[PDB]
């Protein structure tokens, strides 16, 4: 009775509403001029549509707030999605719930959802939105603050929308050492970084059932890489097929060299960076070389000894120097059709040239027709 | 009874605001402000926290329907007080049955989230408005407000939101154009050509038909998937090309351009040249044979529309017993680097995925092609 009053108050300050503005549900009741609607069997409140005139009469309001009137009907529950006025249901995906109304949120450990889909909702204990219908229309939608964040955080750019239409992710095609986390400070072994980020371009397995097999990655989607700072590597990294690998400008035998690759092996009987080659094993498969003197003759593809995996292959700008003593900087091997342009390979230390960052050979290239070295230093 | 009312009310909004019962004070004239948090308006009905500092002995001399506080140390503007806290109140109905605006923390909601007043209140908004039709968004006019609007004011904006290093904004640094922009589908089944089109629409917009010789900025657009297409493209003045790497004798395309018309006496891709009409009027050449000759391009029954265009990588591939691959016609000082046009697909070059006539050039002196495969 009082407690009528004294609710009507409470759901009106909620709502910052007037207090005569806030009518019961009760069939017959008039809605005109009323501003929100209180079930006093769920104890839910809903704002209610402008428009309503006098005389209008409540004929019903179902559990999922559906109210129907003498001059027709309203989805309370979507006008309250459209207001973001909702209530945030206790427990969560993890503990289970049952929804009932389009204006009710479940937390989970991410953020909030709301469901768009067919109510009621139950949600088993142990559920998640995807385990529980996936996100999307007609299903989970992602709600609120704490959501936004975490989606925009875990995210690929798909919720920043960009001219002249479409979105972020659409045009981020370039990779970068930076997004694996490489410190770039030419101190840090970065190998393992450099490493990952080639895999994820094109993982080519270092042994191979067959020649089919070893062809196969040639085939594979190719992608720009961009290197901006100074990483320290410590093994021969191995190009596979479909890379492009750019920096903003060629090194001109500068001193100190801010920008590229520094190849620091532990044993220096090795090459700096390789394209790849696989050499036929005893067994007929086939094994990426890793011999430092190797190189492919136009008699060993031929015998299918070797089969080249360096298609796709693109150089600008790189520059690559090397701890002294190293022996080969750079093995363009099996690297036909491929191509170069100011790839910079020797740092110009000082004066003292057994102390100079350099390799003892700079480049070693076989079976390569049609490449072509633009800017070579 | 009314103090009991007035006892609960104080309740009420105090549990809003998370204050205690005795923090929340009715405005009336000559009220002691002090030490109280919550300030209550028993006209309007609504709250407001008060700004920390009022002292004790500090009297209310009259509070307005914009819900500017004066008392007798000054004034304050609690509805701007609220804005800065995000204490808002969302007003009955929206943009589509209009509203009158008369504090500023009041929202009024509109199709994509909410928004608040930053001009002159009140402010009546008329039924059947949105906030572009009645002051526009930004500063002293309609502020976005709230989750649901950041997600929407995201999703369709233009980077503008987003702070980049060492300055500016997002899009300030985006210069690359794309298929994906237009949700090509780029797995080489799909027909993506209206995609592509509307692509290339969109940098430059050359019609078929122009009135005379006198009607006769660049973009770069990235490739990175494989569009099949079915009519020939037509690539306008202004437009560089690219793609990570050139293919060389590949086997399987999974990256480039793939031309499948019903039509085979077609160009997969042609520069454009206008001819000359009887009328005096021009039109887009669409002749898979024509060329234009230097003397055409003299005594203007051509006119050349292509300059400024360079290719890096492009991969071309082509139905079987598709004509031309490329028509590399007009395009004087145009250049490419590593096009590559056609499949190595199998040993039966009847059913290998390349043209009759790779290229097809006239009128382009001073064009450079590198590495043509
Ligand atoms: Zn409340």
């Amino acid at each position: 009775s009082t407690g009528i009053l004294t609710n009507k108050q409470a759901v009106a300050r909620h709502f910052g509403v007037k207090q005569s503005e806030v009518v019961y549900f009760s069939v017959g009741v008039d809605l005109g001029g009323y501003k929100v609607i209180y079930d006093k069997e769920t104890q839910r409140a809903y704002s209610l549509p402008v428009g309503i005139a006098s005389g209008t009469t409540a004929v019903s309001l179902s559990t999922a707030a559906v109210l129907v009137h003498s001059a027709g009907s309203v989805d309370l529950g979507s006008l309250a999605v459209s207001r973001e006025e909702y209530v945030t249901l206790p427990g969560s995906f993890d503990s289970g719930s049952t929804l009932n109304v389009k204006n009710e949120l479940l937390t989970y450990t991410d953020g909030k959802y709301r469901w768009d889909g067919i109510l009621p909702k139950t949600v088993a204990p142990g559920s998640t939105p995807a385990s529980t219908g996936g996100v999307g229309l007609g299903a989970w939608i992602s709600v609120g603050d704490a959501s936004l964040r975490t989606q925009l955080a875990n995210g690929d750019g798909s919720l920043i929308g960009i001219h002249p239409q479409g979105t972020l992710n659409n045009v981020l095609t370039v990779r970068t050492p930076e997004q694996y986390n490489a410190v770039g400070d030419g101190i840090a072994d970065d190998t393992s970084k450099l490493k990952e980020m080639l895999s994820d371009i094109n993982n080519v397995p270092e042994t191979l059932p067959d020649a089919a097999a070893v062809n196969s990655y040639m085939e594979q989607v190719a992608v720009k890489i961009d290197l901006t700072k100074l990483y320290r590597f410590t093994e021969t990294l191995y190009i596979p097929p479909g890379v492009s690998i750019e920096i903003p400008t060629s090194n001109f035998f500068t001193r100190e060299c801010k920008q590229g690759l520094f190849y620091d092996p532990v044993d220096k009987n090795t090459a700096a960076i390789s394209l790849m080659v696989y050499r036929k094993q005893p067994d007929g498969s086939y094994k990426l070389n890793k011999d430092v003197d190797y190189y492919p003759t136009g008699l060993d593809i031929d015998n299918g000894d070797a089969i080249t995996c360096a298609r796709k292959i693109d150089i600008n700008n790189l520059n690559l120097i090397t701890a002294p003593g190293v022996k080969v900087g750079v093995k363009w091997i099996g690297g036909a059709g491929c191509t170069t342009k100011g790839l910079s390979i020797g740092e110009n230390t000082g004066s003292d040239i057994t102390t100079a960052r350099l390799p003892r050979v700079g480049l070693l290239q076989s079976a390569s027709w049609g490449s072509i070295h633009e800017n070579l230093r | 009874k009314g103090s009991t009312g007035i006892l609960t009310n104080k309740q009420a909004v105090a549990r809003h605001f998370g204050v205690k019962q005795s923090e929340v004070v009715y405005f009336s004239v000559g009220v002691d402000l002090g030490g109280y948090k919550v300030i209550y308006d028993k006209e309007t009905q609504r709250a407001y926290s008060l700004p920390v500092g009022i002292a004790s002995g500090t009297t209310a001399v009259s509070l307005s329907t914009a819900a500017v506080l004066v008392h007798s140390a000054g004034s304050v503007d609690l509805g701007s007080l609220a804005v800065s806290r995000e204490e808002y109140v969302t007003l009955p109905g929206s943009f589509d049955s209009g509203s009158t605006l008369n504090v500023k923390n009041e929202l009024l909601t509109y199709t994509d989230g909410k928004y608040r007043w930053d001009g002159i209140l009140p402010k009546t908004v008329a039924p059947g408005s949105t906030p572009a039709s009645t002051g526009g968004v930004g500063l002293g006019a309609w502020i976005s407000v709230g989750d649901a609007s950041l997600r929407t004011q995201l999703a369709n904006g233009d980077g503008s939101l987003i702070g980049i290093h060492p300055q500016g904004t997002l899009n300030n640094v985006l210069t690359v154009r794309t298929p994906e922009q237009y949700n090509a589908v780029g797995d080489g089944i799909a027909d993506d050509t209206s995609k592509l089109k509307e692509m290339l629409s969109d940098i430059n917009n050359v019609p078929e038909t122009l009135p005379d010789a006198a009607a006769v900025v660049a973009v770069k657009i990235d490739l990175t998937k494989l569009y099949r297409f079915t009519e020939t493209l037509y690539i306008p003045p202004g437009v560089s090309i690219e793609i990570p790497t050139s293919n060389f004798f590949t086997r399987e395309c999974k990256q480039g351009l793939f031309y499948d018309p019903v039509d085979k006496n077609t160009a997969a891709i042609s520069l454009m040249v206008y001819r000359k009409q009887p009328d005096g009027s021009y039109k887009l050449n669409k002749d898979v044979d024509y060329y234009p000759t230097g003397l055409d391009i003299d005594n203007g029954d051509a006119i050349t529309c292509a300059r400024k265009i360079d290719i890096n990588n492009l991969n071309l591939i082509t139905a079987p017993g598709v004509k031309v691959g490329v028509k590399w016609i007009g395009g004087a000082g145009c250049t490419t680097k590593g096009l590559s046009i056609g499949e190595n697909t199998g040993s039966d070059i009847t059913t290998a995925r390349l043209p009759r006539v790779g290229l097809l050039q006239s009128a382009s002196w001073g064009s450079i092609h590198e590495n043509l495969r």
